[PDB]
């Protein structure tokens, strides 16, 4: 599977730009699609979401009314039209796919992302940052939620993502404890319902990066400030 | 010659019969004549699943006892979330004529077989996000009447070829073939230890098979007509058969003899499907008179009835944790009782 | 006091209500009942239902229990009755056009895809046209009626206008229901023998009842009015009032004839019961 | 000719003759003991409270 | 509602699944399903040829904007009682009978006659408890062979008490009547008999006409008219 973004670049403030996300290798029609932006040297920020069949569309309050998300299923493409580009819209945009049914793993594959530079709610907190732990020693990254993510049905909608340097984020843990497919068993997740821990059994050269905690209890989806790991 | 072998077979059958008669010192009824009867089982339709647009021929619960798979001859294999009645998946079958379906204990795969003589294994968990046909096991010369997963790689199918087969899904070849039956094998039931399985056929005979060896160990001939359904007792040392004889029968492997006959004068229709509760105290048999009947297993009396369906109850399945019953029928609705 | 009449009239109103409500119910409950015909059966029931719920009961007092006359209610009742009734008829003509097409072009009828909107379009067009036939003229001529008058449409004075309305609400429909029903018979018989001719008898008997009940119910009144208006210019006899009630008995028997006899509705009813 | 196949049937019966059979009383006792031991585990046997019923409504 | 974001998205996915199921079902109800039956060869395969290893063979063909799915179940040398109820809702049953089999004897059983076999199969299938309403389209194949062979061998060898002249027309009509009289339900169903013309394409046309009359009568029965 792959999602390739295009359409970014240098834009004057107040201008309009269209971002395209070409999807291949998977049934694009069955996947809800998110646009998630990351500011330069900052954490991830959720931008927009359009469901399968365009039944439901949600926008971040920051960009609501200025951004329009759409999907061309016959062409297997995702579009984000941006009308009033402020100075806070400079960012790398990632096209994420998420399919929602019982036992699915949303936010599984994140596109490469495209850079867009302009000319010049539940809050997740990750207090710990720049952990200097060395490989071979277990490290636990802690995240905290203002509102209890435990739901009546029993699912705790807390997602752990890992972004290696110079690479798109990848899903590590879905719904608190569930381990994403294709992810080494070294990662484990736990949580009481408001404070969650991601424990790494062993550390390798590919485990270094920035770890983010997202909540999917309600929109807008909120990413905690990234927790950086260094050797 | 032929006559000598025929007489030898007849005398062997008589020997087995008299051995069974000698071992039948007591009946199950007189053993359980003093046990307290199960109270009137009042089960209500907790859920109703209405996606199918044709007759439902088989359903199977997932091992988590929440996901369900049901096959209908509209050409659809639907995976439901039984708690929320949501349709997790809808798989368009290559052949609309399917009379069995299975859910893998792992949950990654489902199986579907029918009049096309092919068992299609569908891979539910794919990176492409859609269910695709992982394999198409072919080689049976008759319809597939039942299929069951031993594990993610081994499957057991029963056909109208008067034979059962154990397939290695990865290679797509029949690892073993069981050829003891003389009639269309209409049902299948893997033992809880997954080392034995009982197959009932249209010759009114149910045979116990060892998957590892490939040889029949015991045969049971207590019925009068086709054995449409079969199910193992939870402990694995007994099983129950439903037949067009309008009776259910409980056969014990160790005793190699039937223990109880669940039959009523007011009942004259066949049994499409049978199942046991988790404790094994209740035998739930889906009859053709549109009503599923819940029998006490230890005592022949009928505990209750499930009268939700307006057509023949084709499939019946109890959750692994025993929380619910799922009855499918030819009226295109599956109904989750509790 | 003859309040026994009120018992009867309320009872028949109830019958219209229950009968048609059951047809409305089965439609909602069963999702099998979503054929082009089934939507049309709903429309028939909706129109008729309100004869029992809106029209008939308001009439009870005016006719029997003194009066409850309102310069507004009078118009409302008049416009509603002459809409619900003319819509019931138009639905019969629609059900019959559906059946004509079933038999006449059975390939196309089967293979055609009819979006709920196309069906809802036609269902609504029945109501629109129904209103147009009598409603504008009831509203417009509400004034001509002046005072010291029974609650009758104002255009009753002009036989010619009355005739136009009955042409569009009885003559045109009865010609068409009969054409359609006839082609339904002609077809079977001409496939275009004891058992064949026996079955053809049953088709024609049943198609005849359907045309018969339409006319034997609806006509007495449509004819009574024109003749009285043209000749006598009137004040209502026992008969006129029997003919008034005949045209409502058509709304009671409609659910019995059209939807109840449909096999698919019968299946649905049996489940509910 | 085909009688050899029928001869194989005979051999199968021989195997079923070698199966050791316990008394039916013991089998019935074991079935009853299993059914009594897991009586509390079965939710269908005894209707569980609606609080812990997954299909509450 | 109390549903979380993922639960609401799952419910939306289930609604989309239901819409797809409804569309596929309404598309499938617009196709004519014909159950194809015959005894041995019986020209059945040829009938499949006219209109275009194990298990059911499904032939999908369109004609005059009507889609036919014909299910040849000949290969299922299994117990028919255990799977014949799967076709309870077929529009019609195309039953092929070889006329030339009147004198031929069954290869499987020398005593048994092929024609009387098809007669037994027809009696079992027209009076079946599942096919009370479905109409049977009888296809009497190989009329040329039968016409050439009736001169050499009289029909009386197969049918006792046949007082015909052994001409093609009289013998063919007698065989058609003998097959059509096995129908013990002459009111609920009808039997449309046709002598297969191998040369012309009239076979699919006859199937189309019979199916249109079945559809018309089904509509009239559902409406309750007759
Ligand atoms: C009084 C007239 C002028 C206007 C009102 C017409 C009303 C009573 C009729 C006309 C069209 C009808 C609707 C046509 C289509 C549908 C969609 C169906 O899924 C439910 C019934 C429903 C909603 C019908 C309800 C009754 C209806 C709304
Ligand atoms: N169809 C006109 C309204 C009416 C007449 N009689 C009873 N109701």
């Amino acid at each position: 599977v792959q999602l390739v973004e295009s359409g970014g670049g240098l834009v004057q403030p107040g201008g309009s730009r269209k971002l395209s996300c070409s999807a291949s290798g998977f049934a694009f029609s069955s996947f809800g699609m998110h646009w998630v932006r990351q500011a330069p040297e900052k954490g991830l920020e959720w931008v927009a979401y359009i469901s399968s069949g365009s039944g439901t569309i949600y926008y971040a309050d920051t960009v609501k009314g200025r951004f329009t998300i759409s999907r061309d299923d016959p062409k297997n493409t995702l579009f984000l039209q941006m009308t009033s580009l402020r100075s806070e819209d400079t960012a790398m945009y990632y096209c994420v796919r998420s399919i929602y049914y019982y036992g699915s793993s949303p936010f599984d594959f994140w596109g490469q992302g495209t850079t867009l530079t302009v000319s010049s709610d539940i809050v997740m907190t990750q207090a710990t940052s720049s952990v200097p732990v060395t490989p071979g020693e277990s490290v636990s990254i802690s995240c905290r939620s203002s509102k209890s993510l435990l739901h009546s049905n029993g699912n705790t909608y807390l997602y752990w993502f890992l972004q290696r340097p110079g690479q798109s984020p990848q899903l590590l843990i879905y719904r608190m404890s569930n381990l994403a497919s294709g992810v080494p068993d070294r990662f484990s997740g736990s949580g009481s319902g408001t404070a969650f821990t991601l424990t790494i059994s062993r550390l390798e050269a590919e485990d270094v990066g920035v770890y983010y905690c997202m909540q999917h209890l309600e929109y807008p989806l909120t990413f905690g400030a990234g927790t950086k790991l260094e050797l | 010659e032929l006559d000598q072998l025929r007489q030898e077979a007849e005398q062997l059958k008589n020997q087995i019969r008299d051995a069974r008669k000698a071992c039948a010192d007591a009946t199950l009824s007189q053993i359980t004549n003093n046990i307290d009867p199960v109270g009137r089982i009042q089960m209500r339709t907790r859920r109703t699943l209405r996606g199918h647009l044709a007759k439902i021929y088989a359903m199977h619960w997932g091992t988590d006892s929440r996901l369900l798979v049901s096959a209908s001859q509209d050409g659809k294999l639907i995976i439901w979330d039984s708690y929320t009645t949501n349709k997790v998946h809808a798989i368009p079958l290559r052949s609309s004529w399917v009379m069995t379906c299975a859910y893998a204990p792992s949950g990654n795969y489902v199986a579907c077989g029918g009049l096309d003589n092919i068992c299609s294994i569908y891979n539910l968990k794919t990176r492409e996000g859609n269910v695709r046909v992982s394999r198409e096991l072919a080689g049976h010369t008759g319809y597939l009447s039942c299929c069951r997963f031993l594990d993610d790689n081994q499957i057991v199918t029963s056909s109208g070829d008067t034979t059962c087969a154990l397939w290695d899904i990865e290679t797509g070849q029949q690892t073993t073939t069981f050829t003891g039956h003389t009639g269309d094998v209409m049902s299948l039931s893997l033992a809880p230890d997954t080392r034995l399985f009982v197959s009932g056929a249209c010759d009114a005979s149910a045979k116990l098979w060892d998957v590892r060896e490939g040889m029949c160990r015991q045969t049971f001939t207590g019925h009068e007509s086709d054995i449409n359904a079969i199910c193992f007792f939870p402990n694995g040392n007994a099983f129950a058969t439903g037949s067009d004889d309008a009776t259910c029968r409980l056969f014990d492997l160790r005793a190699d003899q039937e223990l109880m006959t669940y039959s009523h004068d007011n009942i004259i229709c066949g049994i499409t499907s049978v199942s046991f509760s988790k404790s094994g105290r209740l035998l739930l048999a889906g009859y053709d008179d549109f009503n599923c009947n819940v029998w006490d297993a230890l005592k022949a009396d009928r505990a209750g009835v499930l009268a939700g369906h307006d057509n023949r109850v084709s499939c019946l399945g109890v959750t692994d944790d025993g929380m619910a019953v799922a009855t499918g029928s030819w009226d295109s609705f599956l109904k989750i009782w509790n | 006091t003859r309040v026994t009449l009120a018992f009867f009239m309320s009872l028949v109103a109830f019958a219209i209500m229950l009968g048609n409500a059951l047809v409305i119910l089965a439609f909602v409950v069963d999702k099998n009942l979503r054929h082009r015909s089934s939507y049309f059966f709903l429309n028939l029931a909706i129109s008729d239902f309100f004869v029992g719920v809106i029209s008939i009961p308001l009439y009870i007092p005016h006719t029997l229990f003194e009066w409850d006359f309102g310069k507004e209610i009078c118009v409302f009742w008049l416009t509603t009755d002459y809409l619900l009734c003319t819509a019931s008829v138009y639905n019969i003509v629609l059900i019959s056009y559906d059946r004509y097409l079933s038999v006449s072009n059975a390939v196309s009828y089967r293979t055609q895809h009819t979006g709920v909107l196309k069906i809802v379009t036609l269902m609504v067009a029945v109501w629109v046209l129904a209103f147009l036939v009598n409603g504008p003229m009831i509203l417009v001529s509400e004034s001509w009626k002046d005072e010291g008058s029974e609650c009758e449409p104002g255009f009753f004075s002009e036989w010619y206008i009355l005739a136009i309305t009955s042409f569009l609400e009885f003559v045109i429909p009865v010609i068409l229901v009969a054409y359609f029903n006839m082609n339904i018979y002609w077809s079977l018989w001409k496939r275009d023998e004891h058992v064949e001719l026996l079955r053809a008898r049953r088709l024609a008997k049943s198609l005849a009842i359907l045309l018969g009940v339409f006319a034997v119910c609806w006509a007495p009144y449509s004819l009574f009015t024109i003749v009285l208006s043209f000749y006598s210019s009137a004040p209502k006899s026992v008969w006129y009032r029997i003919a008034f009630w005949l045209q409502w008995f058509n709304s009671f028997v409609n659910p019995l004839l059209y939807p109840l006899c449909h096999k698919r509705f019968q299946k649905a009813f049996l489940k509910i019961f | 000719a085909s009688i050899a196949q029928a001869r194989k049937l005979v051999e199968q019966l021989k195997m079923e003759a070698n199966i050791d059979r316990i008394k039916v009383s013991k089998a019935a006792a074991d079935l009853m003991a299993y059914c009594e031991a897991h009586a509390k585990e079965d939710p269908l046997l005894t209707p569980v409270p609606a609080s812990e019923n997954p299909f509450r409504e | 509602c109390t549903l979380s974001a993922e639960d609401k998205a799952a419910v939306e996915r289930s609604k989309m699944i239901d819409r797809n199921l409804r569309e596929d079902g309404e598309k499938a109800a617009r196709e004519v399903k014909l159950l194809l039956l015959g005894a041995g060869e019986s020209g059945k395969n040829t009938i499949v040829k006219q209109m275009k290893t194990t298990g059911i063979v499904e032939t999908h063909f369109t004609f005059k904007d009507l889609h036919f799915k014909m299910f040849d179940v000949g290969a299922q040398r299994s117990e028919r009682k255990k799977w014949i109820h799967c076709f309870e809702g077929v529009t019609a049953i195309i039953f092929c009978v070889a006329l030339s089999d009147y004198d031929l004897v069954l290869a499987e059983d020398e005593e048994m006659n092929r024609m009387h076999a098809s007669m037994k199969l027809f009696d079992s299938i027209c009076n079946n408890k599942w096919f009370t309403d479905t109409s049977i389209i009888l296809f009497l194949n190989k009329k040329d062979l039968f016409e050439e062979k009736i001169k050499k061998s009289p029909l009386t060898i197969c049918y006792p008490e046949y007082a015909g002249s052994n001409t093609y027309e009289e013998a063919a009509a007698y065989i058609q009547c003998q097959f059509e009289d096995l129908n013990k339900r002459k009111d609920t169903k009808e039997i449309y008999t046709h002598f297969t013309c191998s040369t012309d394409t009239k076979n699919v046309q006859f199937v189309f006409d019979a199916v249109t009359d079945v559809i018309i009568k089904n509509n009239l029965k559902d409406c309750g008219l007759f």
